[PDB]
């Protein structure tokens, strides 16, 4: 099986910085002409929405501080510049024909 | 070298010429001014030496 | 929108109805979801269902362990899970799903299940 | 339960349809095929999209095969706008289907079938390899996809040991064309163009008089057009591929369309919990085809059946088909001379088929007068500078690499 | 290899030689004292220098190319003249002799 | 052991666009090792060796 | 003698200028004009194309806003069309045989006014950005035919349409010892580079920047430096002089073709026929041929493709959000005088010139006798190494790769020099020239021109390869010279002569 992993987990950077926060797994899954990964974010408690649909695609009232890429076994989202609302935990989500593959989680601070 | 041209005539498909070196041996240069094949060629005649 | 209702303390091996009210959209063309937080955040699954009532999917460890059942005109969905053990508590939440669907657009706040 | 449409035009062999046609070999995966039969005369490619579109690819059926028995090119931008607009699968099957061999964006489906050109290209080096024979020269007309396969062939041929060598490729389409074609000195004369093109060359080239006897002229099936014609100029004993689907006839191809897509339905379907629906209305839809970005031809290019790995390119040209290498004849248009199958081939006789200068020639192995090598494992000819040996298998093809001073 | 691939008459050698290529100089330099290697063919600047140095080996001369060790630039540089002056410069100094003593 | 490293050379003054064409045909020539031949038929001496 | 001609045409003012124009042309031989709107959506237009050719005297289709859905009908048929909107130039393969005689030029078509851009000015320091798509690739091989005859400099700089990611790819072409951008992509793409070559400050003096059209727009626009010299074509928009003139070309079309033999008509339908109607392709011949002495666009002639012949270009420049017409290019006619060029440096002149560096990169393998690789100090110098008579060997640092050993590419190290050719690049330093920087190879081969299996790609291996990519400047390595390498690489004089 596919397995989705996150990395760091966990860290704090100061503000206004290019926050970029990598994912990795087994098997290349963006292979035709759509990526594959929807990154999750929301703080602890409360649902905020998916951000990224396949790749970079933004969804319906989201910021304009970060952004996503990467391809084959290594995607990424690099959030520049950092916001102050940035106290919540990042997740990453394509699953595979196999039902769904998730990954593990990535809690971000703002250091002062 | 005669066969050598020869080959090079054949290559770029150009024909010539065969004039020789009359007055001076090789370039000596004189008060600035080459004689020989040297000043041949630098009277821009567009010769090949 | 999504709200989950229900949960709270199971015994070891014991049965739980797990309830989602909905309101906002129909059941019978869309496509929803019961995805799993442990206290280790690590997301799991807890029910897949069809776009249409339908029929379902069953995630192979937990195969078994729960049914789904979809009431499409009163727009609450109920999972009735079954044989939970040790393993088992953990926060779960409700999530409507894409039009792929493999993705997740809505979601419930969040049940708590111990 | 998979609604499938099977659509003809014309000479149906409704039987083959009625017997093929095996539930027990689609045996309780999770989908039963709800086949339903269509059988047209058309020549009417309108009404061809607006009785489709009327029928259940609106309404209940998910995926539809397609067959013919023409030779037509405008079925390829058939298939690329329903394409363009409907993500339910049309498939190429027989006459203008597998016909159609035409580059496309990145779509949501293809006319899927055996071979394509880089294939013919490959097996006709392999036979140029084989039979020990020799390719100089090679024509082609302004058709879309002339050079690949030409620079294809040309650069395989630099990387070999031995080598091929090439006096022209002539890009072509004022009759001292006659003059251009009085250059060519090989005794292959490679060519792609159209059947009613070939014919018309056919003339020109017994007007140049290098007939069917001296130089021989190798086409594919495309070039050929239809496969059962001669139909004004065709010079005795030429070379072409098409070809398993004569073999396979009717039945077999309903077999291979009907589970291709009931295989790759469970390919999705078997951890996926739905399919999608079809979309009520094909020309006013425009809301509901945006719901699926569909890419499920990851499961539509990897499907096995009974051992046979049915396994498409990108543009949906097959992997692994067979290649049935026929050749003419003076009376009939086209005999036979063997097959090919995957990187194996087995021709009749191992004779060079003719119609004196030719002298047999019997020796005896001395060295450093005669020398036999064997021949190379990764090609199976001689080097440069080396002539092919001829000993009794005790078929006598044993063929060696014989040299020597 | 290029000289050898080009020229079809020693081709069938050049196969040969094709089974049992190397990735180094000092690869074939260890190669030849480890003995298990008859021949092996490289250009004279290096192999008498280290006939002159280490010991133990011979060359049968014959020099096949006749070339020399030019310096590489992208095409239409400005730097090829003064370059080449500088060339003969070291040159007409016995500079290059000087570093070829040293 | 001589005391320098030089080298004839053809010239033509300015050479413009012929440069690219004679240097490369200098390197066929030395490509075909008939330039080895021409010194069995020209440079070759009995008493050396 | 009347002829029908369908126009696929927006509004019904359109339809009825077309009528008039019909009219008008009817001076000669008769014509009639049936009226075509334009679909809204693709598949009603491929629903509704046929039901005008049940009238089958039309003869020809004017087209306009994609039009795909309607235009492989007509080529199906061999109808000569004339897109008129069209600015796409996946029509421009005339291959498909689904296209028609131009009009205005697609997109790619002003990169040859790019090209007489140098018969301003003659730079030869440019350097060319060009977005991944298939009309980036066909503006790729105009202009490597525009450039066989100089402005010769660079070759390609590649960029995936879709990300954004600029800096990290476009870094390097800061350095890159020139002056002039060319963009081509999309205007969104524009905007990203606008704000990257902003925090990379490319926008600044020296940086001459040169875009096309359909680049300019107002996303574009706000992100624009003001400086950048734009293009814009002329009549972009007076599409009623086009549909004018399109007649006149038609009437001129059935002028001589009313005057021939084997007219040989359409069927009437679309269908419950052949389709397979000869006389097509021969009127596109003829439509070929067709020429036009002048019109209110000016003379309206064809190319190979049936382009427009001089088509005038207007030319701004964004000088404080204001687009300043510079002037008109027309062909060999340039822009003239008149208006004062402002320059994205806040320059006032040309800038004829470029940055020949002093810090040039010599990149070389390892080869005994003349390169020792020796490892460093603990401090990361080198041993004090002396003569036979006791005098300092220059030990420069020769930075090797990631590698100490093939097949670890982790250890990027010092690793400072020893060897032969070192002294003779000191020499020539301490003669001539510069700073270097040296790097050591990693393959560490000679390397050929070995054939990569992309369809038909050949590419130079190790250092050559290096060099071609411009990953090094200057190549002292010894090796010889044959004509493979000195096909594309410029060879210095041969140093040490050797067999």
């Amino acid at each position: 099986d596919i397995q989705l992993t996150q990395s760091p987990a966990s860290l704090a950077v100061s503000l206004g910085q290019r926050a970029t926060i990598s994912c990795r797994a087994s098997q290349s899954v963006s292979t035709s002409r759509y990526s594959y990964m929807h990154w999750y974010q929301h703080k602890p408690g409360q649902p905020p929405k998916l951000l990224i649909k396949y790749a970079s695609n933004l969804e319906s009232g989201v910021p304009a501080r970060f952004s996503g890429s990467g391809s084959g076994t290594d995607f990424t989202l690099n959030i520049h510049p950092v916001e102050e609302e940035d106290t919540a935990t990042y997740y990453c989500q394509h699953s595979w024909e196999n039902p769904y593959t998730f990954g593990g989680g990535t809690k971000l601070e703002i250091k002062r | 070298c005669i066969d050598i041209l020869k080959k090079i005539s054949k290559s770029v498909k150009f024909t010539y010429d065969l004039y020789l070196v009359t007055n001076g041996k090789h370039g000596k240069k004189i008060n600035g001014t080459w004689n020989g094949m040297i000043g041949e060629v630098v009277m821009k005649r567009a010769y090949m030496a | 929108k999504l709200q989950e209702s229900g949960g709270g303390s199971v015994k070891l091996g014991g049965s739980l109805k797990l309830s989602c009210v909905v309101s906002g959209f129909t059941f019978s063309t869309y496509y929803m979801s019961w995805v799993r937080q442990t206290p280790e955040k690590r997301l799991e699954l807890v029910a897949v269902i069809n776009s249409n009532g339908g029929n379902t999917y069953y995630p192979d460890n937990v195969k078994g362990r729960f049914t789904i059942s979809r009431d499409n005109a009163e727009n609450t969905l109920y999972l009735q899970m079954s044989s939970l053990k040790s393993e088992d508590t953990a926060l779960y939440y409700c999530a409507r799903r894409d039009y792929d669907g493999f993705a997740m657009d809505y979601w419930g706040q969040g049940t708590s299940v111990t | 339960s998979i609604g499938i449409a099977v659509i003809l035009v014309g000479t149906s062999d409704e039987v083959a349809i009625k017997d093929a046609h095996e539930k027990d070999d689609f045996h309780h995966l999770s989908v039963v095929p709800r086949v339903e039969l269509v059988a047209m005369n058309e020549t009417d490619p309108k009404s061809i999209i607006t009785r489709i579109c009327d029928l259940m690819s609106d309404r209940k059926i998910q995926g539809v095969v397609f067959a013919d028995d023409t030779d037509q090119e405008a079925i390829a931008q058939i298939l690329d706008f329903i394409s363009a607009q409907t993500l339910t699968p049309i498939l190429g099957i027989h006459g203008g289907s597998s016909m159609i061999m035409a580059d496309k964006d990145e779509s949501s489906m293809f006319f899927q079938f055996g071979p394509s050109i880089e294939q013919q290209a490959s097996v006709m080096l392999n036979i140029m390899e084989e039979y020990d024979w020799y390719i100089f020269s090679i024509v082609t007309t302004y058709f879309p996809g002339y050079q690949d396969f030409v620079n294809k062939i040309r650069s395989t041929i630099e990387n070999s040991f031995v080598g091929w060598e090439l006096e022209e490729v002539l890009l072509l389409d004022d009759s001292k064309i006659q003059n251009q074609l009085k250059k060519l000195q090989s005794p292959i004369i490679l060519l792609y163009c159209t059947k009613e093109e070939a014919t018309y060359i056919f003339e020109v080239a017994n007007s140049v008089g290098l007939t069917g006897y001296g130089y021989t002229w190798i086409v594919p099936s495309l070039v050929a057009g239809d496969t059962d014609t001669v139909p004004s100029e065709f010079p005795t004993g030429l070379i072409s591929v098409s070809y398993d689907e004569w073999d396979y006839g009717l039945p077999a191809r309903v077999r291979d369309g009907i589970a291709i897509i009931t295989t790759a339905a469970s390919d999705m379907l078997s951890e996926h919990s739905f399919i999608p629906e079809p979309k009520s209305s094909c020309y006013n839809t425009h809301e509901k085809r945006i719901y699926q970005s569909n890419m499920l031809n990851r499961y539509l290019i990897n499907v096995t059946f009974e051992g046979r790995d049915l396994s498409f390119s990108e543009d949906g040209y097959q992997m692994h088909p067979k290649l049935v290498i026929i050749l003419l004849n003076k009376e009939r248009k086209w005999e036979r001379v063997g097959k090919w199958k995957d990187k194996s081939l087995q021709m009749k006789y191992y004779v060079w088929p003719r119609m004196d200068d030719h002298l047999s020639i019997v020796t005896l192995e001395e060295a450093p007068f005669v020398i036999v090598e064997s021949v190379d494992p990764l090609s199976g000819t001689c080097m440069r500078n080396t002539v092919p040996c001829q000993k009794r298998i005790i078929p006598g093809y044993i063929k060696k690499c014989c040299k020597g001073f | 290899d290029i000289y050898f691939r080009r020229q079809v008459e020693l081709s069938t050698m050049y196969r040969h030689m094709e089974k049992h290529n190397y990735e180094s100089a000092a690869e074939a330099i260890q190669a030849v004292r480890d003995n298990k290697l008859h021949a092996f063919i490289w250009d004279s600047a290096v192999l008498e220098f280290e006939a002159s140095q280490k010991c133990d080996l011979v060359t049968t001369g014959e020099l096949f190319f006749r070339s020399g060790f030019g310096i590489g630039m992208r095409k239409d540089s400005p730097w090829k003249q003064q370059v080449s002056l500088s060339i003969l410069k070291s040159h007409e100094n016995g500079f290059m002799e000087d570093l070829d003593k040293t | 052991k001589v005391f320098a490293s030089t080298g004839y050379g053809i010239a033509i003054q300015k050479d413009s666009g012929w440069k690219r064409q004679v240097d490369l045909a200098i390197l066929q020539l030395f490509g075909d090792g008939e330039m080895e031949e021409l010194e069995a038929l020209w440079l070759t001496g009995i008493c050396h060796n | 003698k009347i002829v029908n001609i369908g126009a696929v045409l927006s509004t019904r003012k359109h339809e009825q200028m077309f009528r008039e124009a019909v009219n008008q042309a009817n001076k000669r031989i008769q014509l009639q004009a049936t009226s075509v709107t334009h679909k809204p959506n693709a598949i009603q237009m491929a629903l509704s194309v046929c039901e005008d050719l049940i009238s089958s005297q039309v003869y020809a289709i004017l087209v306009s806003h994609t039009p795909t859905p309607v235009s492989y009908t007509a080529g199906f048929y061999r109808i000569p069309v004339l897109g008129l909107t069209t600015r796409m130039s996946i029509y421009s393969d005339k291959s498909i045989h689904l296209s028609f005689l131009r009009t205005v030029p697609p997109y790619s078509h002003q990169s040859s006014v790019w090209f007489e851009m140098m018969r301003v000015y003659n730079w030869n320091h440019i350097i060319l950005l060009v977005s991944d798509d298939h009309e980036g690739r066909a503006a790729q091989k105009r202009l490597e035919t525009l450039l066989e005859e100089g402005p010769k400099a660079e070759k390609v700089l590649q960029f995936d349409p879709g990300t954004k990611n600029v800096t990290a790819l476009l870094m390097e072409a800061r350095e890159l010892e020139a002056r002039v951008i060319i963009l081509s992509a999309s205007e969104d793409d524009a905007a990203t580079v606008y704000r990257a070559a902003a925090m990379l400050d490319m926008t600044g003096s020296g940086y001459v920047w040169l875009v096309g059209e359909r680049e300019i727009s107002g996303n574009a626009l706000r992100y624009a430096p003001d400086g950048i010299i734009g293009l814009q074509l002329i009549n972009g928009k007076n599409e009623s002089a086009h549909i004018s003139d399109a007649v006149g070309v038609v009437a001129q079309a059935v002028h001589e073709l009313l005057e021939k033999e084997n007219i040989t008509d359409p069927p009437r339908g679309c269908v419950g026929n052949t389709n397979i109607w000869k006389t097509g392709p021969l009127f596109k011949r003829v439509l070929m041929s067709s020429k036009y002495a002048d019109g209110v666009t000016g003379r309206v002639e064809f190319n190979e493709d049936g382009d427009r012949k001089f088509a005038q270009y207007s030319i701004m420049n964004l000088q404080n959000r204001k687009l300043v017409q510079v002037g008109i290019y027309n062909g060999t006619h340039v822009i003239p005088n008149d208006r004062k060029i402002i320059w994205p440096g806040g320059e006032t002149e040309k800038p004829r010139g470029y940055q020949m560096s002093t810090r040039l990169k010599i990149v070389t393998i390892h080869q005994e006798p003349f390169v020792y690789v020796k490892p460093t100090m603990s401090d990361g110098t080198c041993k004090e190494e002396f003569t036979v008579n006791g005098d300092p060997v220059k030990k420069v640092i020769c930075t090797g790769p990631n590698d100490t050993s093939p097949g670890s590419p982790r250890h990027t190290v010092p690793q400072c020099c020893y060897g032969f050719c070192i002294d003779l690049l000191i020499k020539l330093a301490r003669t001539m020239q510069f700073t270097y920087e040296v790097h050591l190879v990693a393959d560490g081969k000679f390397g050929t021109q070995e054939r990569v299996q992309n369809s038909n790609k050949k590419e130079w291996n190790g250092m050559m390869g290096e060099l071609l990519s411009g990953q090094a400047d200057m190549i002292v390595a010894p090796l010889t010279i044959n004509n493979e390498r000195a096909q594309y690489i410029e060879f210095s004089k041969p140093f040490k002569y050797q067999g």
